[PDB]
């Protein structure tokens, strides 16, 4: 409880900053770690 | 500091970056708000640039946001902490739960923050509460 | 007694407080007592709590200065029942001497004499070592509570 | 605007700026062209710079091609609208049955449109016409 807590205090904190709303615009766009990671993902579910 | 972080970052930085000069100007966040919809108010763009000692570096945004989210943890730990809270290991507490134990779970708390998550969670029309996917949204996984 | 594990104790009585000051509730101390291994009857527990009433236990909470008294009294027992005790009876109280002993019948007589409990109690006690017979081996359980 | 539309558009543009600037120069599909082929005229180059406000940034053919592209669909939804389109539902419709709908499926058609399509389809030797592939051609699948 203590770490979800830190981490929720950490979001408060951090939920409210302008800049937060700029960047968590852009990361959606570029994907090229995410699609490699899922990649790999969904070959190990597909053989699950 | 952690790679997947750090790259991300740096990722974003140089394809926002639209002179490539690794120095964050108006001219940068302007147009690509403006390419995504209402430009931005320039006093919105100073006070950006007014934490940083000058045009935005590479490093400077990196400690900037090193010392706005050092200390947080990734969504694995979290939804891991999250399962051993719950014994149906399905993600679905009761956000009124949430409410009676955060009050006084560790230290006190506070009723900001409990009307602040119910009025930023998807939560069902009883109280119940899925993290499943609000974790990954609190690391950014939707929003 | 001793600073040795006063820190351990300190931490512990903070632990539970729902105030996070150092006042938890009578009964919660009673609770922390018996999860600090000196686990007595209520009897002595209310005995040493000046002789209160149900409503002064669950309104009136206590500090850790006189929790140290408090754990003192309790280590006067100097020691609680036996493991001979509760294997024999145990064994006499069973039916036909089977290495078992009912469950149904373990449940109602530990909800239904001397010290009080709530079903669930007894149940999650019992829970995981039930078997089709209903006969659980009341040698392992016993010394899992003891050693536990 | 699509994601892995623009993904795939930015992922091409890094690999082919040879010089990681942001800015496309005669130098990068130059070599490109001759690490393919025969190297390109670089009149055809100076042409290919004439539509950009110079040398070709990332947000520029980003822009460029958006606008010489928005308002397209994908293969799913082109297959799906084909689907119907036939009972037999196997993708072998006719292409002169196509000729003989093009003329006046909602707004009449000419006569290039069903030449261009005989002449850049692979077309069997009766008429009958498969989209499996070549829609996803269209979407560039295969060219």
């Amino acid at each position: 409880m203590k770490v979800i807590q830190r981490n929720c205090a950490a979001y408060l904190k951090l939920r409210n900053w302008q800049w937060w709303r700029l960047f968590t615009k852009v990361k959606p766009l570029l994907q090229v770690t995410r699609q490699e990671e899922e990649m790999q993902a969904k070959d190990e579910e597909l053989q699950r | 500091f952690d790679q997947s972080q750090i790259q991300e970052f740096k990722e974003a930085f140089n394809m926002i970056d639209q002179n490539r000069d690794g120095f964050i100007d108006k001219e940068d966040l302007h147009d690509m708000l403006a390419s995504m919809g209402k430009n931005p108010t320039d006093e919105y763009l100073e006070g950006m640039m007014s934490e940083a000692p000058g045009p935005i570096n590479f490093t400077m945004f990196l400690t900037m946001f090193g010392e706005k989210l050092n200390g947080t943890d990734p969504e694995d730990v979290i939804r891991n902490a999250f399962a051993c809270f719950d014994e149906e290991a399905s993600g679905f507490i009761h956000e009124d739960h949430l409410r009676e134990l955060l009050t006084t779970m560790g230290d006190r708390f506070t009723d900001e923050e409990v009307d602040e998550m119910y009025r930023e969670a998807p939560i069902d029309k009883k109280g119940n509460f899925n993290y499943v996917e609000f974790t990954r949204i609190l690391k950014h996984g939707a929003k | 007694f001793s600073e040795e594990q006063t820190a351990e104790f300190k931490e512990a009585f903070q632990l539970f407080d729902r105030t996070g000051d150092g006042k938890i509730l009578y009964s919660q101390c009673g609770d922390v007592m018996r999860a600090l291994g000196q686990n007595p009857t209520n009897a002595e527990v209310m005995k040493v709590l000046g002789n209160p009433k149900s409503d002064e236990m669950n309104l009136k909470t206590l500090n850790f200065e006189q929790f140290l008294p408090m754990m003192q009294t309790i280590a006067k027992n100097k020691d609680q029942g036996c493991f001979e005790d509760y294997v024999e009876g145990l064994r006499v109280f069973d039916k036909e001497g089977n290495g078992t002993v009912m469950g149904a019948e373990i449940r109602h007589v530990l909800v239904t004499l001397g010290e009080k409990m709530t079903e669930e109690e007894v149940e999650q006690l019992v829970a995981g070592h039930e078997d089709s017979n209903g006969c659980i081996n009341y040698e392992e359980l016993v010394r899992m509570v003891l050693s536990g």
